[PDB]
């Protein structure tokens, strides 16, 4: 199914910043279209998106250069090529970019084209993208509906309150389908607004569609959620479990961990993990992301020891979707899970490779959104088509989040029990 | 015949939502 | 182009509440998919969406009954019919429902199908929806890119602040293309965040993706907007004009308009009109929505005599997209513009009639979003395909808003010079 035309354009993301969209058109008229979510334009360990830095446009966040890469050199190198050969398409772009971190064309240029191509190929085969991804994965007809961790309360750098933990999430583990899991998420989300209103707190939303109210402490955060869950008529632990993202690099000071929100007690790697431990016995927190700084490997080894058999330990900043760090982390015994952000690597073939590496080590792969998203719902098809088992795609508001939940509903409607919702058991240590 | 038949809209939300369009005449 | 299958489903809107999605499939594999935004389930003047009122699901906001109507009686009636005959399809559904306000099946069921059908037919004709809409409108090949009024500051019932005005919006009238207009909106949006953060104010967003910071007066809202426009390198008046939605009924009592953001000053309707006049003399406010209570027709007649030749006076609550009310308003010299909310009427055919009524009278039609939106971008194609000339679809954040902006970029790319961005002259009085 030969590529005949590829159209790159600058559109706007969920935060109002430019990103790259690509359309890939094939002989026969098949078309696929995808957009890159927001990434990093600087950084040493991840694929870099290309920003223009022209201060007279979008405050320097233009993507006209990445768009020109798509329309010119990338397109020209792909015209006449077989869209079905995803590995081959991805390879052409990676080789032509010629850098290790995709910094010449931008991870934004290459990823948009990678995903649009996969979509066009699925169309040429008369199948949904999730079906085509399973085929690309060498696992045809193997699916699941992912268990979502839904943002609900934000702290740390993601708010202006006295909560130290960056986000608390809910997971509707007791649902029997993803449709039911979405409904439970929605109900708790609305009951949470009522609870915050009743305390005269703010219910405006952040980038990921959750609340960032003026909570006095971490414990106040956990308490309002527990209250919302009960108000919604569910039981914490059985129906709904808790996940968190510490973003522990944020309070890492000269080898120690300082949590202002709590007496400023400045913990050692060791004491911070027992502190987390204490939360996990007090609340059904079953997943902790970036529970220590990403350089603090000897500390992570300790956390993985203490909590690893009981609790999901997710690397985001820790791994940044980088198989070299992941490989190294598996052998050392660091964490048990990994956040998968396809823009941190930059192609669908490399993404499939990262997921497979995790899986092969018994690590869980959590398919993740970014802070800056679009209406694009590719990660829904990705989570299902790789049977990853878990998704992190936002709260139950903002269409940049809820488009993904909607696509999951559509997919489950088509697949039924061919894509089981496995609930609690997807979560590492559960 | 549609150049690009969908069994269900989920097979291409972009084309089903009218955010992208088939280009005619169809290159064959 | 024969309809062979219609599918309805319960999906989630931008506020986390259910809404109806419909897929219409035609002989040959053409498919159109659309969703209804959120609307009123009660009231006596507009079309009514159907809600389930089952407290055990979505806090009573399920739409399983509306979805059942789509899958059952609607699908069975429309199977075998020609989707190209838009008026025919809409008539079948309206007759079958049999109520004057679509309350048997729901305006949400009927609209989702009406729109899905129009998309399917467009695809059967090998054209985008905006092009099909122009043909349905009797104005083939006549397009414009609409001038957006973009939410920026929220007050009244949409905030917890001392601003009486429900919303302030910017209009990038100095832009040469809608693509430019969208970039100008984005830049001002981000600079506003900077301004508000420097003031220690909250930059979390409301339903429409704009800010609702704790401003102390109506004057302070205008001042921070002015500072943001300036900070972005633009001139108020020349590059960017202001529109407002007073929602004046929210502060109407005992026949007086009472403004807390004016230190609780009371105004008669003639006096409020003169208050508005002075505002338009000090700030480049060129559009004013619902500037009096909906019941205040004597007041609106006066307001239209005083301001109407130089200011766009937009009926929202005033007309609720009801051609019966609009016809009377035209007869009585009430306002000079109308907000078009297609889910308040409930079918594409009737929507086209409402826009046409407005235009025939020299009133402007402003295509509007709803507070509860989806990733659907139908209103973009609607504004272009009717050459409505203006759109109200949110701030420059949340993909429930930004998906419409992205669609205008796509359409403008496709049409170029065939779809002029006419700038300020689209606005009534300019
Ligand atoms: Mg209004």
């Amino acid at each position: 199914s030969k590529i005949v035309k590829i159209i790159g354009r600058e559109i706007i993301d969920s935060r109002g910043n430019p990103t790259v969209e690509a359309e890939v058109h094939l002989e026969g008229g098949f078309v696929g279209m995808a957009a890159a979510p927001s990434g990093a334009s600087t950084g040493s360990r991840e694929a870099l998106e290309l920003r223009d830095g022209d201060k007279s446009r979008f405050l320097g966040k233009g993507v006209t250069k990445a768009v020109a890469a798509v329309n010119g050199p990338i397109a020209q190198a792909l015209i006449g090529k077989d869209a079905k050969d995803q590995a081959g398409i991805d390879k052409i772009m990676i080789d032509l970019d010629g850098t290790e971190n995709k910094s010449k064309f931008g991870a934004n240029a290459i990823l948009a084209v990678s995903l649009a191509n996969a979509k066009a190929a699925a169309a040429a085969k008369g199948m949904p993208l999730y079906e085509h991804i399973a085929e690309l994965n060498g696992t045809p007809g193997k699916y699941s509906m992912p268990v979502p961790m839904m943002n609900i309360i934000n702290g740390g750098e993601h708010a202006d309150n006295n909560v130290d933990i960056q986000e608390f999430m809910i997971q509707p583990v007791g649902a029997k389908t993803v449709k039911e899991a979405i409904r439970m998420g929605s109900e708790v989300f609305h009951h949470l607004a009522k609870v915050l209103k009743a305390k005269g707190m703010n219910t405006a939303v952040g980038d990921e569609g959750g609340y960032a109210p003026n909570l006095g402490s971490n414990a106040e955060a956990l308490a309002v959620i527990a209250e919302a869950v009960k108000a919604a008529g569910y039981e914490l632990g059985k129906d709904i479990t808790l996940a968190m993202d510490c973003a522990a690099s944020e309070f890492y000071k000269d080898g120690k961990y300082v949590l202002a929100g709590e007496g400023n007690k400045a913990f050692t790697s060791e004491e911070f993990t027992h502190f987390l431990e204490e939360l996990t016995k007090q609340y059904p927190i079953v997943s902790i992301e970036d529970g220590l700084d990403e350089s603090d490997w000897d500390g992570f080894a300790y956390q993985t020891k203490v909590l690893g058999d009981k609790i999901q330990l997710v690397g985001d900043d820790l791994f940044v979707t980088n198989t070299k760090i992941l490989k190294e982390g598996i052998e050392k015994g660091i964490a048990n899970s990994i956040l998968i952000k396809f823009n941190q690597i930059g192609s669908l073939t490399e993404t499939l490779a990262a997921i497979k590496m995790a899986k092969d080590a018994g690590y869980t792969a959590v398919i993740s959104h970014r802070s800056g998203e679009t209406e694009d719902a590719t990660i829904a098809d990705l989570a299902v088509g790789t049977a990853a088992g878990q998704i992190k795609t936002g709260s139950m508001s903002r269409s940049d989040r809820v488009a993904k939940y909607n696509q999951l509903i559509r997919i489950e409607e088509a697949l039924g029990e061919k894509a089981p919702y496995n609930g609690r058991k997807e979560i590492k240590g559960q | 015949q549609s150049p690009m038949p969908l069994t269900v809209a989920a097979a291409s939300p972009e084309l089903a939502s009218g955010k992208v369009w088939i280009r005619y005449p169809i290159v064959r």
